[PDB]
């Protein structure tokens, strides 16, 4: 059940815009809106909108009067003296729940006129006409215009919708809630030449009287909800699909052959999604715009999604094809459970964000195999392992605070921290694959496809809503729907992993008895960490013995510690016979390295990554040796890898060997045994015997029969030995000798393969291998050895480092005349240079990259560039080179770059609150709390990054750098 | 608490498994006054009344074992009772040989291996009584005599 | 750009009883069954009543439950419809499993004392097995009831026929093939309760043929028969507590003593050692309460202790202790832990089955047998074969022999003479061909609508 907090019920809106002014970067239009209210004496009417100047406000067409005041514009007082983040956090997020329409509030106050007190007692329709402009937006929708001369259109001008969540008042006056749903009709009336893309379906495209400009009309009958409404509106190329003809691809001008590769594959996303659940697409058409500039990589709105241009690729461009391909099949996951179903409070936004990345994650199993699956969710887990031990925990499902680990409010969206949100849709997606775990995914699916009829018999009904929140989900109905379609309820996962934010931490060592031929497991928690709760569940456990792979299952309470389990027989060391596997196979297994008396080979504690855990077990040196060889299990092939580093025996070394050398391995688990092969070499000096490590190999792999030192010409057609091969390089560059210098026999391999490198007769480009080739060749720099601080000049320019600066030199340069793809070697080049100048080589001078970082570069250059200077600005304690950083935090046309900076100084910051620097004044503090404050008050996302800056240089008390 | 119900199966003389058939297939209450079922104190003795006219039953063990099924879709059933019982109208006499299907005909006879049963427990059970109520027991195995 | 995930090489290539059949009520899984109640083993007789409407004799009026049928039928579909449309799970409570609602159909059993059978609340799924025919095939002859599934690998010991279609009920406890007759036309389905008599209709009547074990029936005083003794006994005591509505929550102990009469209470107080101590002492003064340290197990660690399945092997283990304790080598053959064993032995591979002997449960030719089977001169030297052949002609030994000359039996029937096929396939091939054989004509004797005479 759905109540409003509103005192009204919206039933349809109608969106007119004129006059988009691309010079003065202005829109001029109104709004209408068919309010019914629930309530009698309704009186004043609370609507959303930032940013735009409201002229007049008619209530069915007589005069209102309205008043605006936006607590969120400076959140404290400017003559206030406090300066701990505590109080900015409570006063932000006492300002954005003021102008939440989450509760009654919102910004633009209108009042009922006095003669339609008759009308409002006895509930009838109220239409409230505002019409608006937008002068200069800051951040509302982003106006690329370039600076070529011609008409709009010639010169590649366009406009878009940009921000996350509610960032539809940014642009025009609404009800900014994802549970206010309502009819839609959208008109824009653009020039001549361009094209307005927006959400429904285009009606008609009728002419101005002059027919200098043209009026596209949308209608969306679908009830979305107004943060669900997007614009693009520009010169774009218009593709229909050649495969499914209700999509439309728009790209910019020059860039329809790079649109019809990339969007070739994109037919069979929509089969996928439409084949596992088993409702159609919703809307009744699709649209995809690629654009410049854009604020994330991928946004998907009500029947659209909006895409930068930087995905867009040829035929020619391999390791950006699964890249591209994964942002449009979660897009089309968010068009399904983002914008049809959509959000009944703030909570139950982890039913929304799970059931996304998990449909989302079906796609990569079915797309890429399951052992690609099985290496993102391992991923994904570790990435929430670390987050949740570093600071306190994700909280999915809140209860109004709930969460006071951590330094901001988790009662709306544009309080979080960017890094919590990204946090938040991982452990959601991850919830969600615990859920399927206990209730199979056929019942999961049914769940989902129970859902997606709910809402589609919504979706035609015409009742204002008394049938249209069924569109929206809870918690609660989606735990009665998996209780009506299973018979089981899930209450006690959703206590433990949703309502109580922690992950579980194993440690684990076994013992095994000869006498009654037991293996005494012993597994202990540490459940008083930061991040750390208990589990008392139950506990897969997998003991691969002589005999073969036996799961049991263990009751671990919390006064347990040690479980007995029952072994095998070991009679298949008396007859050599092969050892069955986890899967039906059997295999040849050397037994020399293995004990006479126990027979178990290996043991893995919770095999299936059935909870949110970290697990430390302490097996032995072979039994790792034998879980890397044997396993069929991709995420146990790489925990035996990451265990093996601290085993640098020579049968470690074998067992890497032997990965590495064998093909029907997972590429991915022989690219991590590359490093752990070099760490290993690394720590075994003086006692290796023959050439370095993986050089033989790489002769053996990829070079010439005839000549060892002549590498063979590329031919990438393989797309596994091409990722083994740029990679391999990479990982031997970090050999070191006796002497902690990188040996003069790998160098010479990686310059070699550098000059002997011909692509002429591949049909993929070269230019992520080249970029590869020169972040080997970066790996290879140890720090010179300056005497008496003596200045860097060409005297004292070592012989090693001038091959690999004229190399990078030649490269950069020839990237200026001939550019590649992501101008990857330029970013590759410009962290070459940053390397060198971190060890005593190149002087350490920020103008090159200050002069790469100038807003013109690509945006990869531009954030290599910049993180370059945040690098220098810490090493070399630079005020001005921060007062750099944040005049281009203030004033920075592109906010991804702004974004993307305060990052990077959260990141690697120029001092903690720990260090004492000479920036620390109070005239630092003043400017970040002035950024916090106003400054950053257009965006949601640069404010949390303020946010963030602040608390990682100056805590959560008092700066203490301060009278 | 729960008991679980006890089904059994009713035949009737076909005319009266028609007129029975037609009104159970109607649904009035009418059925409800019309058809009745006596049950006498032996257990295996009954009348069964239809139109108020009597008929003579009895309660006979069936040789297999039937099972209710119900189900909503149509493709997974649960299983609601146990069938053994039949009362038809018109000790060895209350055992029936024939299955209900037609293919299931002199299944006791045929269909059915001969495990050996003892009912006979009780006979010894009762000598047993006769022996501990008695002063001197003598036995002998004999021979014809 | 494509899969890169070498599959082939690490990855080379259900039933949902109703919630009192998991839960293991006493009703529907009996905690004892005495000597006549295990002589009547599945074959419940027809009880009075005590007190109750039918328990007063005279016309006890019955009843038509058709609206009743229409009215559940219509409000389970709008239960599914609510629920999103899909399937559903209805039988949660044990008036859901009643016979006066729902589609019901009834299974007749060939066999008299099969070595497993369902208790009541169990479920079972129909599977129609289809062999498509060499090259083109129409499709599977549509069926009534069950899903399809084409198989290529024989579940039952015989093998399909090219284009035959062959029901089976299919579960965790057994998979035996059945065949749909009609029912007879006189017969109706008389559900009696305490309250009156209810009538149905029944139109679909399925024989069982031999069912083909899938669990293994234990025997007596056996390892697995004790374990699932004492853990039947800590379910009902875990239960016991869950159902006290005291804090802290008691027992009492003749509850236990009146649902487990057979045990010794030694057995009983080891299984209260741990979790219970008796407070003699005035606090509860003389009571079994639960100890303050133990968690008492939650319901689905109650429900993974034992399954039901284990529970009617034991009855079925229970049952042909007290058949054959009751009569006085041959009957101990027949017991379904012996039977059980020989089959899914024989379905691993380990041995083989002699199909014609005494474990047959017709006593003729019809049905199988599952009990373990073994799974497996001086001048003659001279004679120099031409001779040899010679002298097979003179001692009027058939041309046959003469003509294969092979010697490696040529010799041996001289020797024989003046002293007057391969296992491996063979063997193997012979048993399928007869087993098929007889699966054929059994099959269409207990599938024939053909009246067969008194």
């Amino acid at each position: 059940g759905f109540e409003s907090p509103r005192p009204y019920k919206l039933t349809h809106q109608v969106v007119c815009i004129n006059n988009i002014n691309f010079q003065r970067k202005s829109v001029v239009g109104f709004v209408e809106l068919t309010i019914f209210p629930t309530v009698a004496n309704l009186n004043r009417i609370k609507l959303n909108s930032k940013q735009c100047r409201i002229y007049r406000v008619r209530i069915n067409d007589l005069e209102a009067a309205f008043i605006y005041n936006d607590p969120t514009l400076e959140v404290c007082h400017s003559e206030s003296k406090q300066r701990n983040l505590n109080y900015f956090s409570n006063a932000y997020a006492a300002a954005v729940s003021a102008v939440d329409p989450d509760a009654g509030n919102g910004e633009l106050c209108i009042k009922v006129p006095s003669e339609l007190w008759k009308h409002v007692d006895e509930l009838k329709v109220l239409k409230i006409h505002i019409n608006f402009s937008l002068d200069q937006p800051k951040g509302g929708l982003h106006f690329v215009v370039p600076s070529v001369e011609g008409s709009m259109a010639e010169r590649g001008a366009h406009v878009f919708s940009c921000g996350y969540q509610n960032s539809t008042r940014f642009w025009f006056p609404c009800v900014d809630s994802y549970s206010e749903l309502c009819t839609w009709k959208l008109e824009f009336t653009v020039d001549a030449a361009m094209v307005a893309v927006s959400n429904g379906d285009l009606v008609e495209t009728v002419y101005t009287h002059d027919m200098r400009k043209k009026t596209f009309h949308y209608m969306l009958t679908i009830p979305t909800a107004a943060s669900n409404i997007s614009l693009a509106i520009g010169p774009f190329e218009i593709l229909v699909d050649p495969y499914m003809h209700e999509v439309t691809h728009f790209c910019l001008p020059q860039l329809l052959p790079l649109l019809k590769h990339t969007t070739s594959y994109l037919h069979e996303v929509f089969e996928f999604y439409e084949e596992i659940l088993t409702c159609r697409y919703p809307y009744s058409c699709f649209k995809t715009v690629f654009i410049d500039e854009a604020y994330v990589e991928v946004a998907a709105y009500a029947s659209m999604s909006i895409f930068s241009t930087n995905l867009l690729h040829s035929a020619m461009i391999i390791d950006e094809t699964p890249l591209t391909r994964r942002c449009l099949a979660q897009s089309l996951a968010q068009q399904f459970f983002g914008c049809f179903i959509s959000r009944m409070s703030w909570s139950d936004e982890w039913v929304l964000k799970g059931i996304s990345g998990y449909i989302y994650g079906l796609w990569m199993k079915k797309t890429f195999g399951v052992n690609e699956y099985r290496h993102w969710i391992k991923e994904e887990l570790d990435k929430i392992v670390a987050y949740e031990l570093k600071t306190g925990g994700v909280l999915l499902h809140p209860i109004f605070n709930p969460a006071s680990h951590l330094h901001f409010s988790i009662k709306h969206p544009h309080t979080l921290s960017w890094e919590y949100y990204s946090m938040f849709q991982c452990k959601a997606h991850l919830v969600m694959r615990l859920i399927e775990n206990r209730i199979s995914m056929e019942f999961m699916l049914q769940v989902f496809n129970k859902l997606l009829s709910l809402a589609s018999t919504a979706s035609s009904q015409k009742f204002q809503s008394h049938m249209w929140s069924q569109m929206l989900v809870s918690t609660s109905g989606f735990l009665k729907s998996i209780s009506n379609v299973s018979g089981k309820d899930i209450q006690p996962l959703i206590k433990q992993w949703v309502d109580q934010s922690g992950v579980v931490k194993f440690y684990g060592s076994f013992a095994f008895n000869r006498k009654r031929n037991v293996l005494e497991l012993e597994i202990k928690q540490d459940y008083t960490s930061p991040g750390t709760q208990k589990y008392v569940g139950p506990l897969k456990v997998t003991v691969q013995e002589l005999d073969g792979s036996f799961n049991h299952t263990l009751q671990i309470e919390e006064n347990s510690l040690k479980h007995d389990i029952p072994c095998h027989s070991k009679s298949r060391r008396n007859k050599k016979k092969k050892i069955p596997l986890m899967n039906g196979e059997e295999v040849d297994m050397d037994l020399s390295a293995m004990d006479a008396d126990s027979p178990l080979l290996w043991i893995r504690i919770d095999p299936d990554m059935s909870v949110l855990r970290k697990v430390e077990f302490e097996q032995a040196d072979f039994m790792w040796q034998y879980q890397l060889r044997y396993e069929r299990d991709v995420v146990a092939q790489q925990e035996s890898i990451l265990a093996l580093e601290k085993f640098p025996t020579p049968a470690s070394r074998l067992a890497l060997t032997d990965i590495l050398e064998q093909e029907q391995c997972f590429y991915r688990v022989r690219m991590s045994a590359c490093f752990c092969l070099a760490k290993i070499a690394n720590s075994m000096v003086s006692t290796w015997t023959g050439p370095p490590a993986m050089k033989s190999l790489f002769t053996r792999m990829f070079c010439c029969k005839s000549c060892p030192n002549i590498v063979k010409t590329n031919n990438f057609m393989s797309f596994q030995s091409y990722f083994l091969q740029k990679t391999m390089p990479v990982a031997m560059a970090l050999l070191r000798d006796v002497h902690n210098l990188c040996p003069k026999e790998v160098l010479t391999f990686i310059l070699d393969l550098i000059k002997y490198n011909d692509n002429r007769k591949n049909k993929f480009s070269d230019n992520y291998y080249r970029a590869e080739m020169i972040d080997a060749l970066a790996n290879s720099v140890t720090p010179a050895v300056s005497v008496n601080n003596e200045v860097r000049t060409l005297d004292n320019l070592n012989p090693d480092v001038r091959l690999i600066l004229e190399e990078i030199t030649r490269f950069l340069n020839m990237e200026k005349l001939l550019p590649s793809y992501r101008h990857t070697i330029t970013v590759s080049c410009l962290r070459a240079i940053r390397v060198l100048q971190k060890n005593g080589h190149v002087p350490s001078d920020p103008a090159l990259f200050k002069s790469y970082a100038e807003y013109g570069h690509f945006v990869d250059i531009r954030i290599a560039a910049l993180e370059a200077v945040v690098d220098y600005t810490k090493v070399d304690r630079s005020y001005e080179e921060l007062q750099w950083l944040l005049n281009m935090i203030q004033n920075d046309p592109v906010p991804y770059v702004r974004h993307k900076i305060l990052n990077m100084l959260t990141k690697n910051p120029p001092f903690t609150k720990n260090m004492e620097s000479p920036l620390c004044n109070e005239a630092l503090v003043d400017q970040l709390w002035k950024l916090m404050n106003s400054g950053t008050s257009h965006d949601w996302r640069l404010r949390c990054g303020a946010v963030d800056l602040y608390f990682t240089l100056f805590g959560l008390s008092r700066p203490s750098c301060l009278p | 608490p729960h008991e679980l119900e006890s089904q059994f199966i009713l035949r009737l003389p076909p005319e009266y498994a028609s007129t029975v058939r037609r009104a159970v297939q109607s649904g009035h209450v009418n059925l409800k006054d019309r058809l009745t079922i006596e049950l006498h104190p032996d257990g295996r003795h009954g009348i069964v009344r239809v139109d108020r006219v009597p008929l003579a039953s009895k309660l006979v063990d069936l040789p297999c074992v039937m099972e209710s099924l119900k189900t909503i879709d149509k493709k997974t059933f649960y299983k609601t009772a146990d069938i053994c019982q039949m009362l038809v109208s018109t000790e060895k006499k209350f055992i029936w040989n024939h299955g209900i299907t037609l293919p299931l005909k002199n299944v006791r006879k045929r269909r059915f291996r001969k495990t050996a049963k003892k009912d006979v427990e009780k006979e010894v059970k009762r000598l047993l009584s006769t022996d501990a109520e008695a002063v001197s027991t003598r036995w002998e195995i004999i021979a014809e005599d | 750009p494509w899969n890169l995930s070498n599959d082939e090489y690490y990855y080379p290539k259900i039933i949902q009883h109703s919630i009192p059949a998991v839960e293991l009520r006493q009703p529907f899984f009996p905690t004892h069954m005495g000597p006549i109640k295990l002589r009547q083993f599945h074959r419940p007789p027809l009880k009075k009543y005590s007190f109750g409407a039918l328990s007063q004799p005279g016309p006890h009026s019955v009843q038509p439950l058709l609206k009743h049928i229409k009215k559940k039928a219509k409000m389970r579909e709008q239960e599914r419809q609510a629920s999103g449309g899909g399937e559903m799970f209805f039988m949660r409570t044990p008036q859901d499993l009643t016979g006066k609602d729902g589609d019901l159909i009834l299974a007749e059993y060939s066999e008299e004392n099969g070595p497993l059978m369902m208790q009541v609340g169990m479920a079972t799924k129909i599977k129609n097995y289809y062999k498509r025919k060499p090259g083109k095939d129409p499709g599977a002859p549509d069926c009534k009831y069950g899903e399809t599934v084409y198989c290529h690998t024989s579940p039952f010991l015989g093998s399909l026929h090219p284009g035959q279609l062959l029901q089976a009920f299919e579960n965790n406890l057994f998979r035996a093939p059945i065949y749909l007759h009609k029912m007879p036309e006189t017969d109706f389905l008389i559900i009696r309760t305490r309250q009156g008599y209810y009538i149905r209709e029944l139109v679909d009547i399925f024989v069982v043929g031999q069912q083909c074990p899938l669990f293994e029936v234990p025997g007596p005083n056996s390892k697995r028969a004790n374990t699932h003794i004492r853990d039947f006994l800590q379910v009902f005591i875990y239960r016991l507590f869950w159902k006290s509505k005291d804090r802290p929550r008691r027992i009492r102990m003749e509850d236990i003593k009146k649902a487990f009469p057979s045990h010794s209470e030694s057995s009983i107080r080891k299984r209260l050692k741990l979790c219970a101590d008796f407070k003699r002492t005035g606090m509860d003064s003389n009571w079994w309460v639960l100890k303050s340290d133990f968690r008492l197990p939650t319901e689905e660690e109650i429900r993974a202790m034992v399954s039901p399945e284990q529970c009617c092997a034991y009855y079925s283990m229970i049952a042909a202790e007290q058949r054959l304790k009751d009569a006085g080598d041959d009957e101990v053959r027949t017991a379904p832990w012996n039977t059980t064993r020989a089959f899914i032995a024989a379905m691993k591979g380990k041995c083989l089955l002699e199909v014609t002997g005494v474990a047959d449960p017709t006593g003729c030719g019809e049905g199988f047998s599952y009990v373990k089977i073994p799974n497996k001169d001086a001048d003659l030297r001279r004679l120099s074969l031409k001779n040899a052949k010679q002298l097979l002609r003179k001692f009027g030994v058939p041309e046959e022999e003469i003509k294969k000359l092979s010697r490696w039996e040529v010799i041996d029937v001289v020797r024989t003479m003046s002293t007057e096929r391969f296992s491996v396939a063979e063997h193997q091939e012979r048993y399928k061909e007869e087993c098929q054989r007889i699966f054929d004509l059994q099959n269409k004797v207990l599938s024939s609508t053909e009246v067969l005479s008194t």
